[PDB]
């Protein structure tokens, strides 16, 4: 369902919303959510910190 | 008014100002661009500001 | 409002300085040879037309 | 009561309040570039903070 | 205003840092070297 | 009235409405969606959905 | 050809609103 | 064509609202 | 029909004035 | 194209009728 | 055909939205 | 063609007026 | 073509323009 | 056409206004 | 048809004078 | 361009309009 | 064609302002 | 061809000798 937060203001689906990845390839109603890393274990701008002093 | 200037070791600073202006410059950059690799085949037919 | 009228004063500014530099040059420059003397207010209208 | 009671006037009486000027009221950030990458060791949450 | 306070609160605080983390590589201490240690501590 | 040329780069182009946006909002609704306590007589607890707030 | 997208998309409709109050 | 399934679209969504509105 | 489609929308404001 | 601005007009015509009764 | 359909839908509803609720 | 365009201008311009005085 | 399509969106103006001096 | 019929309506609902 | 489009205009001017 | 040409002749009128009740 | 009415409609206009408002 | 040239250039001597006296 919509439970997550929404940052448009009325163009919301009022509606059956889904997550379109394993109900089926290509079925259901689309809301999918993309990760920036697959798994994660540490945040980038740790190592731009690690080399930017050594830089 | 108020002037007593250092010495002409001043230098002294002015080197480690280029390197903590070199550092924080370069992080803050790196990551000023950082947030635009892929675009991804840019705006076909689908409303997102990537 | 106030833009336009802070253009008007320079424009207003630089002729009466120029025209300030005309005059102080025709007094403390040009050599007194250039100069003619007139003696009355329409003496200086003969003078500069034969001038 | 007399008669020419008919020309003395009555005017109908006023009671206003007056409010005038509000508040402008302002709020001001400052956002850095460098000090706060010492902390925030991703820059996704770095981001995440600044909105 | 006649209070004694209590005598163990107060010897804590001449042996107590909060150690904050300030940068290296910034313009508050350029050098770092171990001085202005010294004079945060004593002031 | 006068034209001139009123629009000059700024604060002569401000004086108009100069880009209303993101207005003070009640978006999340205090008095009526919370601040509410008309909650049905249910039957049981079912579940309570936690989010972590990434946005 | 649409329909079979469209009766695929009711069907989905269906399956994700009978599990907001299965037994399963 | 696509309009018509746009159409059959929208008319099974009133027919879920209106289902929605009247208990039966 | 077109017709059919029309008739569906004057359906559908009419629940929605409901 | 076409289906999406019809889809547009439909939801317009929705979001006028849900504030006046006329 | 039902474009003409949408292009008579749009001018009745820009009617009556410029027409009823406001001037704006 | 030409129409399309122009129909999704109008669309555009009566949605972007409706939100200038809408509930949303 | 594309100038009976400009001589449309100038007759809208025109009408939105009305609407906006005639209340109704 | 259909297009010219709905130019005709807008200038008669034109000249209503006025 | 073209003189629509010219009705269309005088009109226009017509409302511009008003 | 022979459109954009006839808008420009359009708003000119209509300038022209503007300033004069002739 | 409309090319023409363009023509004549831009000498009236020029005719207009060249001799009703102003000399330039 | 060509008088879409000069009917493009009168229109330009129009507009910057009516902008000469205007309002705007």
């Amino acid at each position: 369902e919509d439970i997550y937060f929404i940052v448009p203001d009325y163009l919301i689906p009022d509606d059956c919303l889904q997550i379109h990845k394993l109900y089926d390839n290509c079925m259901s109603g689309n809301f999918v959510v993309m990760q920036n890393k697959p798994i994660q274990y540490n945040s980038d701008i740790e190592i731009i910190e690690h080399y930017t002093d050594e830089l | 008014r108020g002037l007593n200037v250092e010495l002409s070791k001043e230098i002294s600073k002015r080197v480690v100002e280029h390197r903590n202006r070199f550092k924080r410059l370069m992080f803050n950059r790196y990551l000023e661009f950082l947030p635009l690799l892929i675009n991804y085949t840019n705006r076909d037919t689908v409303g997102i500001d990537f | 409002g106030v833009y336009k009228k802070k253009i008007s004063d320079i424009n207003v500014l630089e002729e009466k300085e120029m025209r300030a530099m005309l005059v102080d040059y025709s007094l403390n420059q040009l050599s007194e040879t250039n100069v003619r003397k007139a003696t009355s207010k329409e003496d200086l209208a003969s003078k500069v037309f034969e001038a | 009561k007399n008669e020419e009671l008919m020309l003395k006037r009555n005017y109908p009486r006023m009671a206003t309040k007056l409010y005038g000027n509000g508040i402008v009221k302002k709020q001001k950030f400052t956002l850095n570039n460098n000090d706060t990458r010492f902390n925030f060791q991703t820059l996704a949450d770095a981001t995440n903070y600044a909105l | 205003f006649k209070y004694f306070d209590d005598i163990r609160p107060f010897l804590d605080e001449i042996y107590k840092t909060r150690e904050r983390y300030t940068p290296f590589y910034d313009d508050r201490a350029d050098y770092n070297t171990n001085s202005k240690s010294y004079y945060d501590y004593i002031s | 009235m006068y034209e001139g040329n009123n629009m000059r780069s700024m604060m002569g182009t401000s004086y108009e409405d100069s880009r209303l946006n993101k207005r003070t909002e009640l978006n999340e609704n205090m008095s009526i969606d919370t601040n509410k306590s008309e909650d049905s007589y249910g039957v049981q607890i079912h579940s309570l959905s936690k989010q972590s707030f990434t946005g | 050809v649409v329909l079979e997208q469209r009766i695929a998309s009711l069907e989905q409709q269906v399956t994700t609103f009978l599990s907001s109050q299965m037994q399963q």
